[PDB]
């Protein structure tokens, strides 16, 4: 469990102040224009999330298609490929994932992902379809057909297997394949830790959201920290310096805020470019790699997506 | 080696054809350049930040008002400096492990791009990798990646196995075609025609599995000298 | 001029064209735009040519050709 | 050494540049099967 991406969020300046209140606004500009780029450090943010889920998942040449029929000579494959019979493109994995992980916010926005939902899972089936049918080459181009019955012959020959062990005994490891597949499943399903780092990523956000919320009240020297009441029980007069403490204070919170932000993005940067890493290793051929793809001599991977992340199934 | 060499040479010829067409394809190395300037102008933006002071420069607040009423309000000042400084120079780590991390990278292009080949497919340039070629930058690094990428597919005729007097047979290194009036051996990833010895094909098993199987005949590599 | 509907909001001055066209500026939640020439079209990001890749059995198709392609990283 | 076992052949000997002619023994020969 990867997570690739991050809630693209935003604050307004004006919004998160006070809404339309003109002594804001002066008393801000008085201050400066510090959220001019804070907001654009915050944008920078969304689009390297943006970048994240293009360099992830779209790495392919285009988007190969995959009958919906998943039937390749002898082999049934809607366990693994989305079936068109539900109303969203999407394979039963994917599906279980996202009801199985449960996810206009008053001056901070979560703005949409560009890549949505379901076109990312047209992404994940493109790609699954050339792993399958076309095999290793297809991060370099055109995705080549190929024979499977040829290509598990040629993947266990990688592993050392001959083909007398496959044309003979396809059988015995697919199914052991499938069977294992159906114990994820069931994992999946009944055990709502095995995906921790995908909502916990969320949960940081939600709290970091939360810790911007929580600030919200704290005060910072002064008696009340809602502005309504500083300028209501307060004269004018005063009521603009006092005003004016509590821009220094949310600016300080909120310069915090999306510096664990930032911060949070960088782990987010290093483990995407970990996600685009094993999305071109672990996707494009039998990977070399020993313990980056999941432990042992690693053969292949399956993605599914995550509603902020993916899932490798190694 | 010689017409290959030549595509290389073509291969060269668009290098320097993007290149010169692509003068600003250099933006993912210049950005971080104006966020450092940008960050300076944003340091230099907050010596005309107030901060809650009067002002925001030392020179004019201390000629205004004589200290003994001034003070408090100089060490304020030096204080929204300060902070100021620690959060610039937060960002400055932040992006700071950010090319930290990158240019381990670096290293490891050159080391698997430059001192040596990548068998990560998608890490030394696009695709199946042969080499890079590095050049320097003005605070970064360009690798002109080389590397391979297929066309022009064509349909041809293979076979899973070879029943030979019952036996099954498997390909060693290649697949069987056929050019017209003609069935030779090439290889598994391109076409070309191969010496048609025993050496193609190895026994596991037999043709009884699947049923209906072709029975070919493997001529020994010694008969004709016996003869 | 033309106001679309999208999930990520309401797309003004741009004629939300239907046809496949390859993503320029990504405009929001899976939208795109492109230049009529005259006007800006918006429309669903027009994912790829989905190449439907044929499965064989027991033919293929062998690359007779390639390129050796340069890049910039 | 080289031998029919531990080389290949592709194409004649045209395509290599300034090629020398040599003899390379095939090592069925020695055993006269």
């Amino acid at each position: 469990i990867l997570p690739v991406s991050m809630t693209k969020t935003s604050v307004d300046c004006t919004m998160y102040i006070c809404g339309d209140s003109t002594e804001c606004s002066n008393l801000l500009l008085q201050y400066g224009s510090f959220c001019t780029q804070l907001k654009r450090a915050l944008t920078g943010i969304a689009v390297e999330q943006d970048k994240n889920t293009q360099e992830v998942f779209a790495q392919v040449k285009q988007i190969y298609k995959t009958p919906p029929i998943k039937y390749f000579g002898g082999f049934n494959f809607s366990q693994i490929l989305p079936d068109p019979s539900k109303p969203s493109k999407r394979s039963f994995i994917e599906d279980l994932l996202f009801n199985k992980v449960t996810l206009k916010f008053k001056g901070l926005t979560v703005l949409p992902p560009l890549l949505t939902d379901e076109m990312i899972a047209q992404y994940t089936s493109a790609l699954l379809a050339g792993t399958i049918t076309s095999g290793w080459t297809f991060g370099a181009g055109a995705a080549l057909q190929i024979p499977f019955a040829m290509q598990m012959a040629y993947r266990f020959n990688g592993i050392g297997v001959t083909q007398n062990v496959l044309y003979e005994n396809q059988k015995l490891i697919a199914n052991q394949f499938n069977s294992a597949i159906g114990k994820i499943q069931d994992s999946l399903s009944s055990t709502a830790s095995a995906l921790g780092k995908l909502q916990d990523v969320v949960n940081h956000n939600a709290q970091a959201l939360n810790t911007l919320v929580k600030q919200l009240s704290s005060k910072f020297g002064a008696i009340s920290s809602v502005l309504n009441d500083i300028f209501s029980r307060l004269d004018p007069p005063e009521a603009e310096v006092q005003i004016d403490r509590l821009i220094t204070g949310r600016l300080q919170s909120l310069q915090t805020y999306v510096t664990q932000q930032l911060i949070r993005a960088a782990e987010i940067r290093a483990s995407a470019n970990l996600a685009a890493t094993k999305m071109s290793e672990c996707v494009l051929g039998q990977s070399k790699r020993v313990d980056f793809c999941g432990k042992g001599y690693h053969l292949m991977s399956f993605p599914q997506s995550a509603p902020h992340g993916v899932v490798f199934l190694h | 080696q010689k017409l290959i060499a030549n595509q290389f040479n073509s291969a060269i010829g668009k290098i320097q054809d993007s290149l010169s067409s692509t003068a600003s394809a250099l933006g993912k190395l210049q950005d971080v350049v104006n966020h450092n300037a940008q960050a300076l102008n944003t340091l230099v933006k907050q010596l005309s930040s107030k901060f809650g002071a009067i002002s925001s420069v030392l020179n004019d607040i201390f000629s205004r008002l004589d200290p003994p009423e001034a003070e408090v309000q100089i060490d304020r000042l030096i204080t929204g400096r300060l902070q100021s400084l620690q959060t610039y120079v937060t960002q400055q780590l932040i992006r700071a492990a950010e090319i930290r991390a990158s240019a381990n990278l670096a290293a490891t292009k050159m080391s698997e791009c430059v001192l040596g080949q990548s068998k990560r497919v998608d890490f030394c340039g696009k695709g199946y990798h042969l080499m890079s070629f590095p050049q320097s930058a003005p605070h970064g690094v360009v690798f002109l990646h080389v590397t391979y990428v297929p066309a022009q597919e064509k349909n041809f005729t293979t076979a899973p196995a070879i029943c030979h007097d019952g036996k099954a047979h498997f390909p060693r290194e290649g697949v069987f075609v056929s050019n017209g009036t003609h069935w030779f051996v090439t290889q598994r990833n391109f076409y070309e025609p191969q010496i048609i010895t025993t050496d193609n094909t190895f026994v596991s098993g037999n043709c009884d599995v699947v049923i209906g199987i072709v029975n070919n005949t493997v001529y020994d590599p010694l008969q004709p000298e016996l003869d | 001029s033309n106001v679309f509907q999208t999930r990520a909001g309401c797309l003004i001055g741009a004629e939300y064209v239907n046809n496949s066209y390859e993503c320029d500026i990504p405009i929001g939640a899976g939208i795109c735009a492109s230049y009529q020439t005259q006007s800006i079209i918006a429309y669903t990001m027009s994912l790829g040519a989905e190449n439907s890749v044929a499965y064989s059995n027991n033919s293929i198709a062998i690359p007779t050709n390639f390129t050796i392609s340069v890049t910039t990283e």
